[PDB]
């Protein structure tokens, strides 16, 4: 007789999923809901280019270590890129203090903009402005120092007490750094400031410190048995910062106007930077999907899947595939 | 197998119905062939998108930056971030895999369903006009052409206006 | 649906049935009217408010403070309490919004396997003593007083009682 | 349940089938005897295994050190682990009490299903040979030897070969 | 003859409510229940049956202290949580470091008793020293130069600041919360004026604190008239245990200590929703919360027993079944 | 008629498995997913023993309290044990430096050799080296002092200049532990120092750090108004450290050469350490099990189930069980 039959697609799918009573089911038709891709670049994130210091990192490009002269810095980044292999920071050895809190503060900048808060050519009446260089700061193989500080020194015989102010009229926070410099013996103490005894007072409406110099001979570091401590702090907008010294202090000579935005990072890859846009950045490279879940890298920045450890996350939405 | 239709009282699939997910083989005297069910295919087409859409969709994640830096002398709390990020991971984890495998079993339910209702709505219509002769078919006691198949997929055949010929080829 | 009843072979709710979520609407020689069925409707009940109550009951949190201060050179930490924050946020947003989906879908094809029961119980009983007419109706082929009616509910249906007043109309 | 067969049309259990989860029951001249059907039995073994360790094995944890210890002027980060551990505490209490009330509900609709469609394909073999008599069984209308019981569970019964004798003890028991 | 008949069918109403499901959005149901809390009572109320410590226009550390603003306030023995408001901005009115203030605020957060009491009373603790001038233009009270309530600015009586000793055990039962200051000159002209001694410190001790303080004469930008600096420093005195305090100058002395008892975990709420007689077991910054639901969308930074913090706008689940009226 | 009936298995279980519709629900086969059971004993973890530390804490242990001496320290261990009541620690009273991160540096270790690195009998030809003994520190009821300190005090009458310096050549990091001494007294400074003012000095390649004793009467802890800070840090491979003192310095005798592995932590209990193995160690007992949750203990360390309040997660495998 005449048929009528009721039936179901097949094909030739190989797509497999996994259920909860059965692995490796081959289904007609199956969708990923697994990012497993990335394009092997860092992007530029909310449409803005990030920092890349090279072979530099943060502390080298922020005191202006020589060898990061010849970076290029935006007036704003997304993110900032340091390589595994960048080593010019501090040339000259000891702390930078509450450093990874100043790493984190930069991360992200809307605005960022150096000015010469204590301009070299008149700030320094009574101190010596010119023979602050160091073979631990080599440039071009000459002595040198880092590009936003002045290592003050006596003039002729004599370091009189140093107080220098600065007003904040940019309307935004200024980033201001120092150094507090520790010699080696009290003959080098005398030879750079003369004094035996001294202090360095830096003080704003909200910072207050004084700071003491530690003679002695530590192990030599780039040549320095001597020590070098910097120090940051951010300036609100109409506040005043003044430093007080009779001796041992490297002024600031440039500092940043700055405006911080959100919460970005810090990503440290040899992963090169290109000009493509992604809304989810990873140290080694960037993401572009829809999907929930990712395993590409735990590390992210932006508006990213969740990371998972799973290897496949495949969703059935065809029937089991029997042809 | 939930239902019993998909891999169950209807063994295999069909290559040969490619414009859609369920449907129909019929053969009578003015020809043969197969046709997808537009309609409840389409259904099951937008259903399915509607849940994918919503496992995908439901995540609505915020910026943010998941490194932190921590000095040599802040181990304990470079532990503790290192203790959210992989239970994040752990829960993200187990919760995905879980998540895909029990809808995966749901969403063969479903296949699995459409056809069983399929076939039912066809069963109910043709009653003893026909033989159900398993595999999903059946043989009609009577001629049955393209109107009269057209009806059965409409879900308004006419019982009464073939019931007579039927009981008589069926005795 | 799942099960094929609701919005399926039966195609309509009935406004008409107030006191329960499934039932009857009987129509004999002494009068006609609408009946839930207490019994599929109470374990219904007791079901779905067990369902709920355990959704609900499952959460039970300890007396927390959600709240953390840092200051301006603890930014890290501040940051990473955020992370937690934000991360419980993006896993309790999607747990809770595909639970819900997930569980109607769920409760949706309870209600349509309870009313498929239902129906499949008098049908059953009833066996070759009536018809099935579609849209979840039986046509029975004896008088069915409210005695009969009332043995069809509770399901004590007298089938050899009426079987030769219904094969005599039935042939 | 969910496929009304178990605790459904089927009202009980039987002890008395320990080789399997499901099966039959046939008596005959020649005796009475359960036996389960073991591809469906052996279906479900294979598929709920694959459900417990699934639910076992998805969750592969790294080796970590739960414990933090602070000092009594780092208050603010001791809250803050133990917001993250109580955090995690209310997430995974929540959600494994939930998996295990959801995927029991699934569990028990799969063996009613299971049942179900077994009771569905002898239907479908004896059609109107036997007499479907409620509680699960069928009652024949011709005489059914251990051939003819062992054929309806192996899916080869041979409706035409009885269907004669079915007719006449049919229409003759319905007078 | 047509015959008698029986339908099976599912009950319809005019319920308008919409649940999502995975296959199908806004599918009308019979009945459904709300799982998600959308609804606070815009009132700060009591946790655990105690009311929260209110602190008006002051931050903790101006209550603390004894900020002259903050005397008008009521502290009870116990409180359950603290609220400040965005406006509260009387706190150290003489600038300066409050050392470890979120700590001391985390600790301060609930309290189970807390009594204060005059450790070193005014009158009978400082005879080779003037505690009647420690008094400054930035901390006015009725306009007249004021100072701290708990604090005592000890000065130099006539030309002479003599070394300072002073000690305190604890015989309370309890820990005591005790509070003092370091002074910070302008100029070593002021360093003078106020304690005669040029070269000071001022030494702090217990079984468990122990610092020396050396006063850093310097001239900071002018906040609240003020170059110099006071910095503010507080330890936990255990039962049984001593604190010690010596000093040549400099040393703004503890008058009222706090004997407490601290109270598990609370925290503090930013807020201008005024409190109420009212009780709750969950507390957000903009209204408390009763409710036995696992979710709530008013706020992610909750005090009490609370439901999840969720972004969700909606969280209907189906109870009912499908709406299909004729 | 022939019959010929489906059904299904029922048996004598009588466990019960909540399900969403209905709780307690007895069932044919089931399994806990719930582990709610250890062994009560402090194992070893990925087959090391932990470090138990009896009645010392690590500060004493580290520090070499007299009494911690009779402890037997392994070259590696997994985490450390203490109890309870483990407080024979720092012996004299004062601070102990970063002494939550030196916890969590030494809480797992996968080579440790305890080394003089200052000789006493060569190392202070110019101060005297036996009289830095104490009440506060006894060792059967003789004053005594820290088994890997040496507290300096003058030869004589001088206390001259004293300058040292070590170069780690042991290959690994190397833990220098020292402290710095503040008197009571003026008199008391110069009863052990004769310098009246005097500072300490310690540097290497990663620190450096000079230290001005602060004399003043504390309240009296073990007998004594003054108090002794200790510090640490480690000297890497190849690097030189270097004290320099007018006064004040507890000097190091012993060091530690190690090599840190990841990280573990300490367990506090008084559990006790037994010769077996597990890969999940809880403070009050370890757990075997392959399951996913656990309701033992919530601070666990190795590879654990998650911690859950939960007390039955019991999956159900079988069916409703309906017998007769
Ligand atoms: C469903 O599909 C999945 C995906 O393939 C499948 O899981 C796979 O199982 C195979 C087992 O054959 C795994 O293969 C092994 O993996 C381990 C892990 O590294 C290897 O060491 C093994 O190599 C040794 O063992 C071989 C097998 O004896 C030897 O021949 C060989 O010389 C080595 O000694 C082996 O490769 C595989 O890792 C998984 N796949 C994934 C992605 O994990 C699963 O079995 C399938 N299930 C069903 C029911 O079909
Ligand atoms: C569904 O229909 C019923 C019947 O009309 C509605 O209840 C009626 O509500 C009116 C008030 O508008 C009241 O005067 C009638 O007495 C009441 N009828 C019955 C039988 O209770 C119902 O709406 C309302 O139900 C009452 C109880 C009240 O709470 C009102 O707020 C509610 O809206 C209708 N339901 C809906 C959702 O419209
Ligand atoms: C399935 O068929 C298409 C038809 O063009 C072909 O391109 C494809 O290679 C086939 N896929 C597999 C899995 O072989
Ligand atoms: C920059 O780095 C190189 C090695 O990477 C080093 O030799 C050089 O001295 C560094 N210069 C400065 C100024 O730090
Ligand atoms: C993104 O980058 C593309 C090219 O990569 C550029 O054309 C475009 O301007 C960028 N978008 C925005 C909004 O910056
Ligand atoms: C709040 O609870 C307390 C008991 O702790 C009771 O005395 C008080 O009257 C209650 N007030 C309100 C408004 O419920
Ligand atoms: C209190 O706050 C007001 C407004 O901020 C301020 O003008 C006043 O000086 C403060 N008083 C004290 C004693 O801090
Ligand atoms: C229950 O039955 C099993 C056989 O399936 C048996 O092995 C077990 O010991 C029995 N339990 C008890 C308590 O007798
Ligand atoms: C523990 O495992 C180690 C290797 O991991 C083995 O050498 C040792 O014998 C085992 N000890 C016990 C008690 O199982
Ligand atoms: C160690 O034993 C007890 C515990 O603190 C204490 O009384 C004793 O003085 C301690 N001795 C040393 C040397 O730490």
């Amino acid at each position: 007789g005449d048929t009528l039959c009721i039936g179901y697609h097949a094909n030739n799918s190989t797509d497999t999923v996994d259920t909860v009573l059965e692995k490796n089911v081959t289904v007609t038709h199956s969708v990923n809901l697994l990012e497993d891709k990335h394009n092997g670049k860092l992007c530029k994130l909310r449409g803005v280019a990030p920092l890349h210091l090279g072979k530099c990192n943060i502390a080298g490009w922020i005191l202006g270590n020589p060898e990061c002269e010849s970076l290029s810095t935006a007036s704003s980044w997304s993110y900032i890129v340091e390589t595994p292999s960048s080593d010019n920071g501090t040339c000259y050895p000891g702390d930078f203090i509450d450093y990874e809190e100043l790493r984190e503060q930069l991360s992200s900048v809307s605005s960022f903009e150096r000015f010469e808060i204590f301009p070299k050519t008149s700030s320094w009446p009574n101190h010596d402005s010119n023979k602050g260089v160091t073979a631990a700061c080599p440039h071009a193989g000459a002595k040198s120092f880092y590009k936003n500080l002045i290592w003050l020194v006596k003039k002729g015989n004599s370091y009189p007490k140093l107080s220098k102010s600065y007003i904040n009229d940019k309307g935004k926070e200024v980033l201001v750094l120092w150094g507090i410099h520790h010699p080696s013996t009290s003959a080098d103490q005398q030879s750079l400031y003369q004094n035996a005894d001294t202090y360095v007072f830096v003080g704003s409406s909200r910072y207050s410190k004084k700071f003491k110099p530690e003679i002695a001979i530590r192990p030599k570091v780039r040549d320095q048995e001597g020590r070098m401590n910097y120090y940051w702090t951010l300036v609100e907008p109409g506040d005043k910062i003044t430093f007080e010294a009779t001796g041992n202090l490297v002024v600031p000579r440039y500092a940043f106007a700055m405006e911080r935005n959100a919460g970005s990072g810090i990503i440290i890859s040899d992963t090169p930077v290109h000009d493509c846009n992604t809304t989810c950045q990873t140290p080694k490279g960037a993401i572009n999907t829809s999907l929930p879940f990712q395993n590409i890298h735990p590390i992210t920045i932006g508006k990213c899947p969740k990371y998972v450890k799973s290897t496949k996350l495949r969703l059935a939405t065809g029937l089991r595939n029997i042809p | 197998g939930l239902f019993g239709a998909i891999a169950g009282f209807i063994e295999g699939g069909w290559t040969g119905m490619v414009d859609g997910w369920y449907g129909y083989h019929h053969q009578n005297e003015q020809g043969s062939g197969y046709a997808a069910d537009l309609k409840s295919t389409q259904n099951a087409i937008d259903g399915i998108t509607n849940k994918v859409n919503s496992v995908i969709e439901k995540m609505n994640t915020q910026f943010t930056a998941v490194g932190k830096e921590f000095n040599h002398l802040e181990k304990r709390i470079e532990n503790l971030n290192k203790k959210v990020d992989d239970g994040f991971l752990d829960i993200w984890t187990y919760n995905a895999e879980l998540l895909v495998l029990l809808e995966n079993e749901r969403t063969l339910d479903y296949h699995d369903s459409n056809v069983k209702n399929l076939y039912e709505k066809v069963r109910s219509q043709l009653k003893n006009n026909a033989k159900e002769i398993g595999n999903g078919c059946f043989e009609f006691y009577h001629k049955c052409d393209n109107t009269c198949m057209e009806s059965v997929k409409n879900g308004t055949y006419d019982y009464p206006k073939y019931s007579e010929e039927a009981k008589l080829n069926r005795e």
